[PDB]
RNA sequence: GAAACUGCGAAUGGCUCAUUAAAUCAGUUAUCGUUUAUUUGAUAGUUCCUUUACUACAUGGUAUAACUGUGGUAAUUCUAGA
RNA sequence: AUUCAUAAUAACUUUUCGAAUCGCAUGGCCUUGUGCUGGCGAUGGUUCAUUCAAAUUUCUGCCCUAUCAACUUUCGAUGGUA
RNA sequence: GAAUGUUACCGCAAUAGUAAUUGAACUUAGUACGAGAGGAACAGUUCAUUCGGAUAAUUGGUUUUUGCGGCUGUCUGAUCA
RNA sequence: UGUACAACGGGGUAUUGUAAGCAGUAGAGUAGCCUUGUUGUUACGAUCUGCUGAGAUUAAGCCUUUGUUGUCUGAUUUGU
């Protein structure tokens, strides 16, 4: 039997990776698959305008 | 009724039985019998008395109770939402490993723009 | 008492207030790291097994 | 650009004169008897380990804070769990 | 003034250091490749020196008391070897 | 403990003796009483003092259980005992 | 001549506190050996560890018993 408050509902990981090889293993791509495209971006609504702030890539 | 434990021997004390001693530091001890009380007065140590629970513990006698804690080997097996990743689209993009030629196709236009910008800067310098 | 129970797969967590002392007496004389099944303490937790991670006392 | 991590500093300064009568201290020597963050100036071609596939060198890996949320207690610059 | 500095051989080390760091300018060579080279810096780092110091330290020097003339040395007091 | 016909059991009770005692606290009530100062009692409850009669679950003491163990000196060749 | 009695035994409960013997790469360390050590082994060595909450004692005023072995007709006195 499933618990309404824990099992039924599910919650997000608030962040994605910031490290390159972490992304490469997150998506299992390659040493060459140009990680700059596989980036997670977080759209916002400050007002009518929106933007996603693809964070950064260290390493 | 609470069933207490001997401060010295670790044995069990039922009510109306044994004694209770109170030391100058306001501490309490409970004795099942005058035996334990007398050895305590003689300030022996239980770890060297062979009929005590502390002794049998520290020497690992009757120690078949605790066995071990096993080792876990299992993955998460759950792709959680990154909250800006759209886990459906995230699985779609993790499955987009092949067709990597689009990366080089975009890199070609980017390299072209790089030379174009170098030329534009070198010309604006004039 | 209270049980702060966490389902880390979804990433969720919830409090549960418990009575019926001879349900919760199962937990007595256990270590932080051992596991117990849940129907003994509540049939809502039937087939479930929880591990302990910590806790707080009065005061 | 708050917060948090990291690096620094917090051993300076300030206050008082209780102790202490070859002890402190003053002046004068020495370290061929030693440590020295910091500055300042100089200063590593040599480290692939059977070193002919053993290797990412256009560069390797695991945490974890802050944060999300659940809570504890009367309280504290208390805190756990995920 | 030295067993100094420094150098050389034999090895030893659980193995030290030898930049996986960052901001600007972005330039030159071409067999035009995201090819090869290339500046101004900040940080950090091994050792030597320096500076800031620090710790010990030489010599000489201190108030009243003899109604204190003997003190130290058991177990550190003076010295020696390790 | 003889004798009462024996022996055994169950009993009556003449007589004699006699044992229970004292206090505090709470409440009654800071009421009654009294100007105020001050300040009760009966009933009820909880305990205690002195005395007595039993008992020994527990606590304590005692220990020739010479029960167990240890220690010294000596003797049994040594070890064990 | 029997839910008979006793003596032994077994079990229970108690008391004490972990027997003797054997083993050990435990052991303060010390002699000696040679195949010289690459733990090299032999002798000494209070003590320690394991077999060991073992062993011993346990009714004389403890409990209990499907056990074994035995005992169970001697004298005296009494009458309404």
């Amino acid at each position: 039997q499933e618990l309404e408050g824990l099992t039924d509902t599910t919650v997000p990981k608030r962040l994605g990776p910031k490290r390159a090889n972490n992304i490469r293993k997150f998506f299992g791509l390659s040493k060459e698959d140009d990680v700059r495209d596989f980036v997670i971006r977080r759209e916002v609504t400050k007002g009518e305008k929106t933007y996603t702030k693809a964070p950064k890539i260290q390493r | 009724m609470k069933v207490e434990i001997d401060s010295f021997s670790g044995a069990k004390i039922y009510p109306g039985r044994g004694t209770l001693f109170v030391r100058g530091d306001s501490k309490i001890f409970r004795f099942q019998n005058s035996k334990s009380a007398s050895l305590f007065k003689q300030r022996k140590n239980p770890r060297r008395i062979a009929w005590t629970v502390l002794f049998r513990k520290h020497h690992k006698k009757g120690i078949t109770e605790e066995v071990a804690k096993k080792r876990s080997r299992k993955t998460v097996k759950a792709q959680r939402p990154i909250t800006g990743a759209s886990l459906d689209l995230i699985k779609e993009r993790r499955s987009l490993k092949p067709e990597v030629r689009k990366a080089q196709r975009e890199e070609k236009q980017k390299a072209d723009k790089e030379k174009k910008k170098a030329a534009k800067a070198a010309r604006k310098a004039e | 008492m209270k049980l702060n129970i966490s389902y880390p797969v979804n990433g969720s967590q919830k409090t549960f207030e418990i009575d019926d002392e001879h349900r919760i007496r199962v937990f007595f004389d256990k270590r932080i790291g051992q596991e117990v099944d849940g129907e003994a303490v509540g049939d809502e937790f039937k087939g479930y097994v929880f591990k302990i991670s910590g806790g707080n006392d009065k005061q």
